[PDB]
């Protein structure tokens, strides 16, 4: 019925928010390493710095929405695939106390961990996303009982590869448009640096992932939201080659990155974990959600709230919207060890 | 060990974990608030150098409290998949709602509140603090309704079409007794470990000041102590709100703080007993007080008649089957002593911290500095051990039968849980418990670094 449609759009937007601001920060903390090849990693660090927490809950929300809208996907998906997600939890937990915790010690091996807790953080996620989306749109082996009984080829096969790497590509060119805005001086410079070696690779990535789950798994009307990626992607493309336009750079690449989650969001419709057995087997939204009343009373705590998180979170966003650069880092405020 | 066992390992061990760094986030974040408010209002530059360094100690716990979390939110579905369809149109509303309504205002704001001293204004920079000691109390409130609904289901039908529990109201789902007595309890209890820890850390700078610093800290020793005397004060009185609760929802959990065996009337609670406390009959009780159960069972000292273990063992099986409905004797006995017994410490220290800064008095006595050290676990642990006998009390239910409530709507863990083999749960155990254990480690050495740094 007609809410069981419309918080199917409402998780989707829960992981599209959560795609949007939690895929530059993946691409900042994945962008660290190769920015030393201090200064430049605390720099791009304090670009996300007030808001990688707030980000983050997108995730935690879309996780709760599930589990509160359709119990079944919610016990399906995150049982089926516990190994993909008990890596990405490890990631989480490492970036989690890492960026906090980086500047308490000043100490070249207290930042080395703290460094790697973040890469933990920003690639484990950037990659197994990709692949736990691209699972679910190819499909998982439900039978009639609701077992799963997963196997590795269904994991690790050459679509769920190529998604992980399109995500996790993609990222990283979304965190170096991000930083490229938010950045000004020789830090800036070095982010366009790598936005055009991580512009071609990145679009193959990604328009051959997305011609895939199109030709294999998409439906008619998705072809116009591949065709806008394509039309982001390659205005992305060509506003990094010419430093013209920060924000319009980091809007083009926003927009792919929207369009990814749409994609396979539409494509994985109205099932919820297709069966790769028997599709009359497969959850979908109708014989896995909640009651009316209970995604009745979420609407309206949904309706109130949602619209009110976007209302300081962009706020905050216009609180650090001024540049850092080199010079405006403060000065390393940490014990010895 | 079996697969319902180890699942029952790693929902606990990560979340006491979790449960390590909760109770200092939610006491300690309105208490910043009032040293930042009170520098704002008085223009005490004492009050501001308090703000900074509980502040900073503060964040490094934060931080910790957020990664510790993380993995609960996705638990349920990857080692209780079968409990999380059963009670998904009912427990998952706290959850998601939480998430809304307090995640998002908690996780964004104090973003505002580290890297807004110099931008924000002070008046805009105080509310944002404000809006984080308000929202750790939301995301409390929420998230304990939800384990409410497993210790008392209100509100909420069987539906025997499919196999799952279906929400009714949510009113009554957020307006539980259960719900209501547990979340003013736990903020009390996060107050007391937060009031301890703001009491401790200043009392023993006092001490190594006197072997203006001094002037700072001592302020932040009474209102540390004074809090933690108001915390207890409101255990004592929450605490006495749920013994009543736990009386007639779960008469099991009631007798398994006492190992009661008969159905004797006014039993009298015993302070120690030996044995491992398998079968029950052959427990040796020792210091035995009176008018204590009677008075936590129905607020009276006499004329309370509570059922046995045994009693009821028989009784549960007439109406749910054949089960072992005993839980762990051994761990809910001495983790209910442990509770209670670790008040002592807190209410002792604030006591004699009050009664050296008299008059203005700064204490000097090595042995308080000693102390003060000695009592920061304190809260910390019985805080632990609390909530342990609310979760192993209820063994061997996931979701308790409520006795006035829909009897059909109820789950045992072993029903509750997956179908992952004892290998796969075991890896993610193990991995679990050194990730945290490393984590704590660092946690408990960067706030020993910055408490002995000082400003
Ligand atoms: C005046 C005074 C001293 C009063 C208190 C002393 C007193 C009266 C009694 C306590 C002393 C005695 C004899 C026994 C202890 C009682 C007892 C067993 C209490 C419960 C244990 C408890 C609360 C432990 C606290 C844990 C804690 C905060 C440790 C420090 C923090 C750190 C860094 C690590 C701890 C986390 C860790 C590695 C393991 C946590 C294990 C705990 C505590 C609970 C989890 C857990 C337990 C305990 C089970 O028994 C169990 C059984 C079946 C399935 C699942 C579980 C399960 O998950
Ligand atoms: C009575 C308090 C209490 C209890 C019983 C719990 N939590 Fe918690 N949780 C907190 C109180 C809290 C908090 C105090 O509100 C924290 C600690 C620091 C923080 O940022 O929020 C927190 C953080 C926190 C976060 C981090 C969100 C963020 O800020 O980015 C998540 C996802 C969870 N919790 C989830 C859970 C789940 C799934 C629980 C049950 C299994 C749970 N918590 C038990
Ligand atoms: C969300 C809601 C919730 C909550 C809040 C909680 C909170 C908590 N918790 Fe919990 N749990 C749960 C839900 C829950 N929970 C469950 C469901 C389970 C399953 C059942 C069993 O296993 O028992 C558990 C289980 C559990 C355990 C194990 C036990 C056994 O098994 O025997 C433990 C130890 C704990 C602790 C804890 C703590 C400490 C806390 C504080 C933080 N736990
Ligand atoms: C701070 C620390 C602490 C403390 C001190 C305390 C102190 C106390 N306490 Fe407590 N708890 C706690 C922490 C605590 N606590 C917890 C955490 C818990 C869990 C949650 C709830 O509320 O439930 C409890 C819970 C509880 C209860 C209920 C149980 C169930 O339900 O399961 C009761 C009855 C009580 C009593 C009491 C008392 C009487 C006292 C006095 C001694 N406790």
């Amino acid at each position: 019925m007609v809410l069981q449609e419309l918080w199917f759009g409402v998780i989707a937007a829960l992981f599209l928010g959560f795609f949007i601001l939690e895929g530059f920060d993946f691409g900042v903390g994945m962008l660290m390493a190769p920015f030393a090849h201090e200064t430049h990693r605390r720099t791009a660090l304090n670009t996300i710095g007030p808001v990688w927490d707030g980000n983050e809950v997108w995730l935690i929300t879309a996780g709760a929405a599930i589990f509160a809208a359709f119990p079944g996907w919610y016990a399906t998906v995150f049982s089926a695939l516990y190994l993909p997600l008990l890596a990405i939890l490890f990631g989480m937990i490492l970036r989690a106390v890492a960026i906090e915790w980086r500047g308490k010690i000043d100490d070249p091996k207290w930042r080395t961990g703290a460094d790697f807790g973040i890469a933990a953080g920003s690639w484990l996620p950037a990659l197994l996303w990709g692949v736990a989306f691209a699972i679910l749109v190819r499909g998982l082996p439900v039978d009639a009982n609701g077992h799963v009984a997963l196997s590795i080829p269904d994991v690790l096969n050459a679509y769920t590869l190529l998604g992980g790497l399109a995500t996790a590509g993609l990222f990283s060119l979304y965190g170096a448009v991000f930083i490229a805005l938010k950045t000004s001086g020789p830090i800036r410079d070095d982010a366009y640096r790598f936005a055009v070696w991580l512009s071609l690779p990145v679009a193959g990535l990604v328009a051959g992932f997305g011609l895939w789950t199109q030709l294999a798994y998409g439906k008619d009307w998705t072809w116009l939201v591949l065709a806008v990626a394509g039309c982001a992607q390659a205005a992305a493309t060509v506003l990094v080659w010419r430093r013209v336009s920060d924000g319009w750079a980091f809007m083009c690449t926003l927009i792919v990155v929207a369009a990814v989650v749409v994609l396979l969001f539409g494509a994985l419709y109205p099932n919820l974990v297709p069966s790769t057995l028997n599709p009359q087997w497969s959850l979908t939204i109708h014989n896995a959600s909640s009651t009316p009343y209970t995604l009745k009373i979420m609407t309206w705590v949904t309706a109130f709230f949602a619209p009110l998180t976007v209302a300081y979170q962009t706020w905050t966003y216009w609180v650090f919207r001024q540049r850092i650069s080199a010079e405006r880092i403060p000065p390393p405020t940490g014990l010895a060890r | 060990m079996n697969v319902v066992d180890i699942s029952r390992w790693q929902f606990g061990i990560t979340t006491v974990y979790h449960f390590i760094f909760v109770p200092l986030t939610i006491g300690l974040a309105p208490l910043i608030a009032v040293m930042q408010t009170l520098w704002v209002v008085t223009d005490n530059p004492a009050w501001y150098r308090l703000t900074k360094f509980f502040g900073k100690l503060f964040l490094i716990n934060f931080a910790i409290g957020v990664a510790t979390g993380i993995v609960q939110e996705f638990q349920f579905g990857m080692n209780w998949s079968e409990y999380s369809r059963f009670v998904g149109d009912v427990f998952g509303a706290p959850l998601a709602m939480e998430g809304l309504a307090a995640f998002f205002f908690e996780s964004t704001f104090i973003g505002l509140w580290i890297f807004g001293w110099n931008r924000l204004p002070r008046l805009v920079h105080l509310a944002c603090i404000w809006i984080v000691a308000i929202a750790v109390n939301v995301s409390a409130f929420f998230i304990i309704a939800a384990n409410s609904f497993m210790q008392h289901p209100v509100g909420a039908h069987y539906n025997p079409t499919t196999g799952r529990a279906e929400l009714s109201s949510i009113v009554v789902l957020l307006t539980n007794n259960t719900a209501q007595a547990a979340f003013t309890h736990t903020v009390s209890g996060a107050l007391l470990t937060a009031g301890t820890f703001v009491a401790a850390v200043s009392a023993w700078w006092l001490v190594r000041s006197s072997t203006d610093t001094q002037a700072m800290y001592r302020p932040a020793t009474i209102l540390g102590c004074w809090v933690a005397l108001a915390a207890t004060a409101g255990l004592l009185f929450t605490g006495d709100h749920q013994g009543k609760l736990m009386f007639q929802q779960q008469p099991m959990k009631m007798a398994s703080a006492e190992s009661l065996c008969d159905t004797q009337t006014d039993p009298n609670f015993s302070v120690l007993t030996v044995g491992r406390q398998n079968n029950c009959d052959s427990l040796t009780r020792v210091i035995e007080v009176p008018y204590v159960l009677p008075f936590l069972a129905e607020g009276r000292i006499s004329g309370v008649t509570l059922q046995g273990i045994r009693d009821l063992q028989q009784e549960y099986q007439q109406r749910f089957g054949p089960n072992d409905y005993r839980p762990n004797l051994f761990v809910t006995y001495w983790s209910f002593r442990m509770m209670i017994g670790l008040m002592a410490i807190p209410v002792l220290f604030a006591l004699i911290a009050l009664w050296l800064t008299r008059g203005g008095q700064i204490p000097n006595q090595r042995w308080f500095s000693w102390l003060a050290l000695l009592t920061m676990p304190a809260p910390f642990l019985a805080n632990s051990a609390g909530w342990v006998f609310t979760e192993m009390g209820r063994q061997p239910w996931v979701v308790v039968p409520n006795p006035t409530g829909d009897q059909l709507v109820r789950l045992t863990v072993k029903a509750g849980v997956s179908d992952h083999s004892a290998t796969v749960v075991a890896t993610s155990l193990l991995m679990f418990t050194l990730v945290y254990a490393v984590l704590a480690v660092i946690w408990c050495w960067l706030l020993k670094r910055y408490i002995v740094e000082g400003p």
